[PDB]
């Protein structure tokens, strides 16, 4: 009704996505990093963001939108507010824009740019998050507030921990109360629309969207747009954080903004660095990451998780973006090309990989299968290359590092209980006896089958697999208390004996090709659904 | 005996046993509760 | 418009999503053919059947 | 409460924490009361035993997480994910109370296995559990054996003697 | 003319004077657009049509009518104990079955 329009002026030059505006009229201000609105058309409207205000009133604008419809006659408007974006509870489950368009399928204001939390505000993390795969959870364990890196070649699987990392949550934030869950952010910055889509479709299948919202910046998007993106997630993210709330956030990926903050400085003739890139590449990713924090209690004990994704060439931690990226964030998880192709997906190596802090933050029964794998593995990497096909040795270090590298082998998210008891097995040697090929399936016959109640040793009193709320008492008391303990072992000792007396030998007798064939696709079976 | 009762009773109030006030909330069609009411009356004569 | 997208939707010109069937039941929960679709409210098998 | 708690860095905190366990006892959705210690941490007056408890009432005496339902909803994993926050997180310690609420959860539910890891939970931590709770899940667990309920179905079928990744259910 | 110097009040100067010019505009043909102190205020019929369509349009798409099935939430199966007594392995069968009809049908 009484609403009115700000003019500063008219659009005098266009590059690209960037842009200068003239002043229509001395004596006009505009404040800097202040959103502007450029009259497109009689309806249609962008939006733009100061960068430099000069001495002639000329000021240099980034497009972040509808850059192919802006012109040089057109007014320029000021907005007069810093670049915003609605967040809420009512934003979940909706992909958008940075900016806050909603992009379909088939009140409050959150900054885009705000400052990291001080020293104090902030705090170590004490509960964790589970990726539901078991090499990170178990030797690279994952705070709530700890950012760890991805690192990994095209085409290794660095998207897919993170899309299972949101997908594992929905299984307990269901059960529990709606404080302690984790609601996620995906950024994907560069990434294929078609790529997006899938990912909305599948979070749309398990039923994770509720708690999981989407950015889009696709490649076909402009790049300030793309540089802006992670910023908004991060503002999506810091609502819940300090509202007492955790979230998680992801980054797809900061190896492509860092490309769009590259045009946007070369298109301004900026003074290049390392690399092509402009110099503050690194405070640009740090003004983001450090972000991501475990508030104090003083500010709700809340926390915002990140897990970015960053592109090395031919297996190389020694690119500029990569290290910058490493000096920022709380660990590494470096996924291998060579592994992948070698069939161990995901293709961690652990050895390249770690956790800073995430051992605070690491349930004790999971604390206490990590040390022993640990050791386990730290032994496994050197006995295997010490070696060098000199003479091979039948020794239970290498037979368990084999099994439990199998183990690893995982195409989804696991439950804590289907992960802790499966390493446990392989830890305490009762996986020794059966054969490198048939681990998989069983893992599968131990978690998802229950042979002891199938055959009738029900000696047990309460240790079973079919119930899954078990795992809380784990989670609580640890594996290794006085009543887990036992019952535990005679669970695994019962599967593995009845395992290799009824299920191993009846493979081993099969000698008939299409019968081995029928077992190679029910190993593959059994390797995907665990 | 007690069991041959319980199998009269069950024929004579099928639709008593489920809980129809739910799967009618569930389904959006009438035709689809139907269809599930069907089966499990032939499964009750097949098992006595 | 919403009027039109129901005649179109008895005439076949537009459909719903996943393949949904178009039914009195079905259509009354989202808000000749029409003869058509009073029968559609009696159940399919019921028809056949007797 | 002359008793004064400090944070990990030094800073003092709240005990006053009364009418924040007022807005949980008269919440009838248990969410609710979450969101309650997520209002109450914000005012710097950190959760105690007691409010932790009157969460695990809600949780019991509640009918559902939320007004409207949830898939995959349990009342026992919330009161045992909000004790791992109490003994882990924050350092305190439940009580016979806390456990008691989690025994009658799970006699309400009929899961008997679970009551007896409770019970042995119980004992181990110098605990008495109430008999009238150990007493009903044994009845529980006798209802289960005479009927043969104690396991499900699905584990007692016979398993394909071949190989098959039809007939093994993946 | 009212809302012209009422915006000339609101605005920071107000000791100088106040001129108007008018000017023609082929592209739309209804309503007026004004500018004082550097602010615009844009009241023509297309920039008004566009607002009003807006609101329908939007909430139109919202609606989204075509393609629009309605399914309520489920709650826990609570299954009671004596028709599990009578036939327990088929009506496990009969459980699976119900959902894969409900969905093909
Ligand atoms: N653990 C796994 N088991 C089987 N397949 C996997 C696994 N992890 C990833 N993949 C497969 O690898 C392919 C790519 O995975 P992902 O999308 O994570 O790669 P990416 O790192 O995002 O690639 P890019 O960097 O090019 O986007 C997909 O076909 C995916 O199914
Ligand atoms: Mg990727």
């Amino acid at each position: 009704h009484l609403e009115a329009k700000q003019k500063i002026g008219f659009v005098h030059g266009i590059d690209g996505t960037i842009a200068t505006i003239a002043p229509a009229a001395s004596k006009v201000t505009v404040p800097y990093n202040t959103v502007l609105e450029i009259a497109v058309s009689a309806t249609n409207i962008a939006n733009a963001l100061v960068f430099n205000l000069e001495k002639d009133g000329s000021i240099g604008v980034i497009l972040l939108d509808n850059i192919s419809e802006v012109r040089s006659g057109q007014d320029v408007y000021a907005t007069g507010s810093l670049l915003k974006i609605p967040v809420g509870f009512h934003m979940l489950g909706k992909i958008i824009n940075p900016l806050g368009k909603e992009i379909p399928t088939g009140t409050k204001l959150g900054l885009v740019e705000e400052m990291a939390p001080n020293i104090v505000s902030r705090q170590p993390v004490n509960y964790n998050l589970l990726t539901g795969y078991k090499v990170i959870d178990t030797l690279i364990p994952v705070g709530r507030g700890q950012r760890e890196l991805i690192l990994g070649d095209r085409q290794t699987g660095k998207t897919s921990i993170a899309l299972s990392t949101i997908l594992n949550q929905t299984k307990v934030n269901n059960e529990i109360l709606s404080k302690n869950n984790v609601l996620s952010v995906y950024v994907s910055i560069g990434q294929r629309c078609s790529n997006v889509a899938r990912i909305h479709r599948l979070l749309t299948e398990y039923d994770a969207m509720k708690y999981c919202t989407i950015v889009a910046a696709t490649a076909a998007d402009p790049a300030g747009l793309q540089y802006l993106a992670p910023y908004a997630g991060t503002t999506l993210g810091e609502e819940f954080r300090n509202s007492g709330r955790h979230i998680l956030l992801v980054y797809d990926d900061l190896s492509k903004q860092a490309v769009s903050y590259r045009q946007i400085s070369l298109l301004l003739r900026r003074p290049p660095g390392r690399e092509a890139y402009p110099g503050d590449v690194f405070y640009l990713h740090s003004r983001l990451l450090e972000r991501s924090a475990m508030m104090s209690p003083q500010k709700g004990s809340g926390s915002l998780t990140s897990l970015p994704i960053v592109e090395t060439l031919s297996n190389d931690v020694t690119a500029y973006i990569v290290t910058n990226v490493i000096s920022i964030t709380d660990g590494q998880i470096y996924l291998d090309a060579k592994l992948f192709t070698g069939g161990q997906r995901p293709a961690v190596n652990i050895g390249l990989s770690v956790s800073r802090v995430g051992s605070s933050a690491q349930n004790k029964a999971m604390k206490k299968v990590g040390g022993a794998l640990k050791m386990l593995m730290g032994e496994y990497r050197k006995m295997a290359g010490e070696q060098t096909s000199g003479s091979q040795n039948v020794s239970p270090v290498m037979i368990r590092g084999a099994r439990c590298l199998q183990l690893f082998n995982q195409k989804g998210p696991s439950y804590f209980m289907d992960a802790i008891v499966a390493l446990y097995a392989v830890t305490n040697g009762y996986m020794d006896d059966v054969k490198l090929q048939y681990s998989k399936f069983y893992e599968f016959l131990l978690l998802n089958k229950d042979l002891p109640v199938l055959y009738g040793q029900v000696n047990n009193k309460y240790f079973y697999m079919y119930n899954k709320n078990l795992n809380y008492f784990i989670r609580y008391f640890g594996l290794n208390h006085e009543i887990l303990e036992p019952e535990l072992k005679k669970y695994i000792e019962i599967h593995t004996n009845l395992f290799l007396d009824n299920y191993q030998s009846r493979m081993n007798e099969l000698k008939s090709d299409e019968d081995l064939v029928q077992l190679k696709n029910l190993l593959y079976a059994c390797k995907r659904t665990v | 005996p007690e069991l041959k009762v319980l199998f009269k009773e069950a024929l004579l109030q099928p639709a008593k046993l489920l809980p129809l006030d739910v799967d009618y909330q569930c389904s959006h069609d009438r035709e689809v509760v139907e269809a599930k009411r069907d089966r499990y009356l032939t499964a009750l004569v097949e098992a006595e | 418009v919403k009027f039109q997208t129901l005649y179109n939707v008895l005439t076949g010109k537009q459909h719903l999503k996943d393949q949904v069937p178009v039914k009195d039941c079905n259509l009354t929960a989202i808000f000749l053919y029409l003869k058509r679709v009073d029968l559609t409210r009696y159940t399919r098998e019921e028809l056949t059947t007797y | 409460a002359g008793g004064k708690r400090y944070d990990l860095f030094g800073y003092e905190v709240s005990v006053a924490t009364g009418p924040f366990i007022e807005e949980i006892k008269k919440a009838q959705f248990y969410d609710d009361a979450g969101e309650v210690i997520v209002k109450m941490n914000l005012a710097n007056t950190p959760p105690d035993l007691q409010t932790y408890n009157a969460v695990l009432e809600r949780i019991l005496n509640c009918k559902s997480k939320r007004s409207q339902p949830v898939k995959g909803e349990n009342k026992f994993a919330a009161m045992m994910d909000i004790l791992e926050e109490m003994d882990a997180r924050s350092g305190i310690k439940p009580n016979a109370e806390s456990w008691g609420y989690v025994l009658k959860e799970l006699v309400q539910a009929g899961d008997f296995r679970l009551g007896w890891v409770c019970i042995a939970g119980m004992k181990s931590l110098g605990i008495t559990p109430d008999q009238a709770l150990v007493d009903a899940n044994e009845a529980n667990a006798a209802k289960a054996k005479a009927a043969g309920t104690d396991f499900p179905a699905y584990l007692k079928k016979a398993a394909p003697e071949s190989f098959d990744t039809k007939a093994w259910g993946i | 003319r009212k809302q012209v110097e009422e915006l000339h009040k609101e605005s920071p100067l107000k000791d100088y004077k106040l001129v108007l010019e008018t000017k023609v505009d082929p592209s739309i043909g209804g309503g007026y657009i004004l500018e004082v102190c550097n602010q615009v205020v844009n009241r023509s019929a297309a920039a008004a049509a566009a607002e009003t369509a807006a609101l329908a349009k939007a909430s139109a798409a919202q609606v989204d009518w075509t393609s629009l099935p309605a399914a309520p939430p489920r709650p826990s199966p609570s299954a009671p104990d004596t028709l599990i007594r009578l036939l327990g392995s088929v009506v496990d069968d009969l459980a699976d079955a119900d959902k894969v009809e409900q969905k093909y049908g």
